[PDB]
């Protein structure tokens, strides 16, 4: 039952996503709305599971959460149904096109939010730098364990990306970081069986 | 970047500034009396920084068997003639409708005063064989040679016109 | 009357 | 770079590095290039999947990614090199073969769709790094002022003319260098413009001794000059001829960098003067004039070290060398006394968008007498006039507001006016966008905005001026239907004078 | 077998697909025939010189139209990029497995490379990519043995 | 804990000390404490962006001045060049050491 | 065995082949004796500076002339671009197999590289390259033991 | 042990040689005494700063002139190029091997650098690369315990 499935790579940018949602979710330019929210003490921005908020956890009132729904991606969509149905994520890799200060780094965390058959661990991804990082210190496809992320559906659930440290009246380190990041961009691998 | 020679082009003016096509074309045989022989379409040009109001046009056969011209209108009247004889002209040695430069060849006064330039080809002499050998043509290059002026006799015409050649 | 322009070097890195 | 020294010398240094306060994150497929051919390097990214690139402001700042529009998969590519093909002084990309060319034009904010130029006749074109015994490269070798594609070999120097949009002309034969054979390793080739004029020179670098070729403008090259290297130095394969304007001579200097293990370097300076300038005229009726040059970016140096003892942040917006008069000086043979105009400039800019210098912001003049001696107990002191102009570049004209005398007790200064051609009416205007409001200012540049004239005397009031002079210009916008920049018309309006008499009540 | 057509299936039907012949290419002629007869291809990348937007990719596959013994998936190629563009996330030529086409005689059959959603009245994504193609080029390791 | 000092050992009187506390560059307050408690330091490289040439080189030892159950020779890196600098002449992550 | 010739097999007529004796390269000549007296043959990678575009390629065969305890297929070499081109698509020095002439001493026999479809009149493929082609240089790694 | 000379062989009389002691390369002082005193030689690469055509060649041998426990082979190390020239075709401090020179310890014996053929009178072929060489550099990896 093993094939050589095909392996293709996929480019994708939050900006596009949240300024094309339909108008009654609420449609917003990703960095007009984090400088604001950046600068707020609070708020959010979109709708269901396309949007900004400050998280609610006891250690997450300062952090960020970015979301987008891999339902409204449009993955599927770029190859016609006769070439496979299976249709699954190896790897997602993350790129943040921002300015920095001298030594400074990137705090971020991509996780999936949604029930999927991961392993511990699986379930997030943690980014040091924005230059298209991933969960490893090093990535190797062929080391024998298996990627976080992968196995899930192209067109399911929710990622959830999230900046701790981001609230400006709180002095999070990040908060100025953000407001030199004009995009998000997300770079997935996943293959079609 | 080197023009293209389609039309999508632009000039510069008698002053290095970029002219811009400011008028409706219109068709026209007849210059200043003239009968050139054929139809051209004539584009008026302005440029973009206006400098004392001058203003020319661009003079465009419809037929293939003849070449094109600028004329200049400057504010005080004087009327000056670029590039119409071959001589006056800067154009590709292989493909000679791709004109380069209109030269002065011809200005005419307000008051009946003309002067007339006439310009020499560039061409294989004066030098070495290895001067040839390795720049076979590039004689479009144009000197001005006699510049004639004082017409003995009053005229409101361009003395370039019908492509006659000067007499001393 | 006069004209200049003004000439600059590009080097590309390839 | 810094002054070194006192203001006014020319010589050169460089501050202790520090870290800049903000670079762009992404390094990881990157390099710093003018993409757009605005003068601001770019930091362009083109990873895998993502492109774009951060601008580097004259301020210091850096923009915010900037996506790219458009670009070939084949930037990427291992042959791929960036060229001035197009001729419009921009970097297109372009990959080389031996009958043909796939050019990219740069339109400037991407590449153009590309396209596949057919070399005509026999022309067949080197190959860059096909072989090791000869350097391939772009180089203005005929003096054209373009990139023209030059082959140099052991025996000869094979150039072919570039005739735009990837066209090449036949090979010209170049003669005159010679290498012996098999020494030569094109690893020793580096191609300057030493003299700083249009044709490149060709500079072959050996152990113990430079041997260059001065370039006869495009029809070969002359019998090298031999430099020979100090004592202790030698050159090898780990070592670089770098060259570079790094004295404000704008003539390149050769920089010999030995990284061995204390790296150190030399310096080889062949002028002290750009060598094609007109120097003297004389008229043989006795008056002699000299003209003496002095490079732009010396009088950055000044500005930058006047404004560092301030506490004051200038800023260049004149990336692009150029040798402007300085000290003029005119000698009266038979009275014996001598007069010299010292210019000074500050605050010069390029343009960008249009590709073309806009002018100095500010001109100072200098009018120094210099009577023979024993003529005077130093009469005739000496005279300052000061202009300022338009450079039509609101960053550099709104700041000059700040460097004129003041007197409080005075009329309103003026502001460009705005306006357009209603009904034959003079109507006021606002630009409604950024293209407009560009070319309006545009319009504006080179016109003097004020000026003042002072005597350097020894006085109580030589800090005041004789005259005062404020000018406001107006740029009428007469046909905007048209490709988008507008025909614009200028002159000015008002102009305003002030006697002071160096009184400043 | 040489010609451009769009898609006959039922969501193909946007997809402009671009049949090559292997017969057609003369590829076994490029060297003699005592220097074996037996000449198969090892591995095949794809070059697509187009010009992309800021997050824009390629979406196009490579297939053997043409009965062969292959693995299951050995059969077809995804591009992504458009740069020696290999079938896989990571090329390794010593991993153990057969790579997509492996074994197929360099002579035999025809490949199809598919752009989806490559109709302009439908605006397709890939509609606009390709009006800066200028070409397509394949790159066929292939063996002599 | 944060400090410059020469040593005092009998050969280490000219050595110069730079010692910094891991408690005092606040590492763990940069993520969330839901992520995890415990964070443990897998690796260390240094970087020393001084006038430092391609054949110069820089002798300093980097080490940890407290109890861990480390594996023997794992308390102290040797530093050479200063450029992204790690222990070892070849850095593996995933050589099983 | 230092020539060029154009080939007498029946498929090879048109192919311009060169050759080159061991002998007179004078490898063993660089060291002295002492240093050990068997000397072979590891690995030799092909550099043809031909002038080639991005997406050309070059077509020779690299073969050794005379005696040699060979696994089969290790007496010759191919060439596809010229950029110091190996035989092999994946190039180690451990993948626990010979390359290609190795054990070969280093002074015996003769290389001779064949380029086919090279003659002028019979419009052959190479017979434009050639003229470009300004050298060929070997690059042979050996051993001393 | 500081010196340059010609060989003492019977081929090597046109070798140019030059050898260093440990000895008086202080690099045991570098470090305290107190990080261990066992300080050993894990690698050695050589730097040959020099003027080279493209297609010219180094030809050196670089070896241990004294006594230490080295495995048959390791005692000697060639140079090629000079270009931080390791002394194999490809390094690798994790293939299970012993390099040249490991396991010296860093004060005792005397390197030599062996430049066949430098001769000039005698025409030899170093004898010109030789007089475009600045330096030589050292490149010693080495392990304290």
């Amino acid at each position: 039952r093993d094939k050589r499935a095909l392996e293709v790579e996929r480019t994708v940018s939050l900006a596009e996503v949240y300024a094309g949602l339909p108008k009654d979710n609420g449609p917003f330019s990703l960095a007009q709305e984090i400088d604001k929210l950046v600068s707020q003490g609070s708020g959010s921005a979109g709708s269901g599971n396309n949007n900004l908020a400050f998280g609610a956890g006891t250690d997450t009132k300062t952090s960020l959460q970015a979301s987008v729904s891999f339902a409204d991606l449009k993955i599927r969509e770029d190859y016609p149904a006769s070439l496979g149905k299976i249709r699954r994520i190896k790897q997602i890799s993350v790129t943040l096109p921002a300015l920095l200060g001298p030594y400074q780094d990137v705090q971020a965390i991509l996780s999936y939010g949604d029930k999927a058959g991961l392993a511990n661990g699986c379930e997030a991804l943690a980014v040091s730098h924005g230059m298209n990082d991933s969960g490893q210190f090093q990535l190797d496809f062929n080391d024998g364990k298996f990627l976080p992320f992968e196995g899930i559906a192209i067109d399911q659930g929710t990622l959830t990306l999230s900046f701790p440290n981001a609230s400006m009246p709180e002095k999070g380190k990040q908060a100025t970081m953000l407001k030199t990041l004009n995009d998000i961009i997300l770079h997935i691998r996943y293959t079609i069986k | 970047g080197v023009p293209h020679y389609d039309e999508t082009d632009t000039f510069l003016g008698p002053e290095g500034e970029v002219l811009v096509v400011a008028d409706q074309p219109r068709d026209e045989s007849t210059l200043q009396g003239i009968n050139l022989g054929a139809t051209f379409t004539v584009t008026g040009y302005r440029s973009r920084l206006e400098s004392h109001f001058s203003r020319l046009e661009y003079w465009q056969p419809k037929t293939t068997g003849k070449t094109d011209f600028w004329l200049i209108y400057s504010p005080d009247g004087q009327v000056h003639l670029l590039g119409k004889s071959p001589q006056a002209r800067i154009s590709n040695p292989s493909q000679t409708t791709q004109t380069a430069q209109w030269l002065l060849e011809a200005s005419v006064s307000s008051r009946g005063e003309q002067i007339y330039y006439q310009y020499r080809a560039e061409d294989d002499t004066g030098c070495e064989a290895d001067e040839i050998t390795h720049h076979l043509q590039a004689t479009a290059q144009r000197y001005l040679h006699i510049v004639y002026y004082g017409n003995r006799t009053a005229s409101e015409t361009l003395p370039g016109l019908d492509g006659s050649a000067p007499s001393q | 009357n006069d004209a200049e322009i003004s000439f600059l070097t590009t080097i590309p890195l390839k | 770079a810094q002054r070194l020294g006192e203001i006014g010398s020319d010589a050169v240094t460089w501050e202790k590095m520090q870290p800049l306060s903000v670079i762009p994150s992404l390094q990881s497929n990157a390099s710093l290039v003018d993409i757009n051919g605005d003068g601001q390097l770019d930091w362009v990214i083109t990873g895998p999947g993502l492109r774009g690139y951060h601008s580097q402001r004259p301020d210091g700042s850096w923009t915010r990614f900037t996506p790219l529009n458009a670009l070939p998969v084949e930037y990427t590519h291992p042959r791929a090199q960036l060229a001035d093909l197009m001729g419009a002084g921009l970097s297109d990309l372009v990959l080389i073969g031996p009958k043909s060319v796939r050019l990219y034009a740069n339109t400037r904010d991407g590449f153009a769709k590309g396209k596949d130029v057919v070399q005509s006749g026999e022309i067949t074109l080197p190959v860059p790094g096909a072989d090791p015994r000869k350097l391939v490269a772009f180089s203005d070798v005929l003096g054209s002022g373009q990139a023209h594609l030059v082959e140099v070999s052991a025996t000869k120097v094979t150039c072919w003319p570039n005739l735009g949009r990837g066209r090449f002309g036949q090979p010209i034969t170049l003669p005159g260098f010679s290498q012996p054979a098999t020494e030569f390793n094109p690893a020793q080739v580096y191609l300057a413009d030493l003299d700083g004029s249009g044709p490149t020179d060709l500079i072959y670098v050996h152990t113990n001794r430079l041997d260059i070729f001065l370039n006869k403008s495009g029809n070969g090259f002359a019998e090298p000059v031999t430099l020979r290297f100090p004592e202790g130095l030698r050159f090898d394969h780990t070592c670089q001829l770098q060259m570079a304007d790094v004295q404000g001579l704008g003539v390149a200097s050769l920089i010999l960098s030995v990284p061995h293990m204390s790296p150190h370097h030399w310096r080889c300076d062949l002028t002290n003067m750009k060598p094609w300038l007109l120097n003297e005229m004389n008229n043989n009726m006795g008056v002699h004039h000299t003209l003496r040059y002095r490079s732009s970016s010396q009088f950055w140096l000044d500005e930058k070290a006047a404004a560092l003892t301030t506490g004051q942040t200038p800023v260049c917006y004149l990336p692009f060398p150029i040798h402007t008069l300085w000290q003029t000086e005119t000698e009266d043979e038979i009275s014996g006394n001598k007069l010299v105009t010292t210019l000074r400039y500050a605050r010069g800019a390029w343009d960008g968008r249009e590709r073309e210098f806009r002018g100095f912001g500010y001109v100072e003049q200098t009018d120094s007498h210099q009577l023979a001696q024993g003529n005077a107990p130093e009469r005739t002191p000496p005279a300052l006039t000061k202009n300022w102009y338009a450079t039509g570049l609101p960053v550099i004209d709104n700041a000059l507001s700040t460097e004129y005398w003041r007197d409080d007790q005075a009329f309103a200064g003026f502001s460009p006016r705005f306006t357009t051609w209603q009904d034959n009416k003079d109507v006021p205007l606002t630009p409604e966008d950024d293209n407009s409001r560009y070319w309006f200012n545009r319009a504006l540049k080179g016109q003097l905005l004020r000026s003042e004239l002072y005597g350097l005397d020894d006085s109580t009031n030589k800090h005041v001026p004789y005259t005062v002079t404020e000018f406001r210009s107006q740029v009428r916008r007469l046909q905007h239907t048209d490709s988008r920049y507008p025909v614009l018309w200028s002159s000015v309006v008002e102009s305003r004078n002030y006697h002071y008499e160096r009184i400043a009540s």
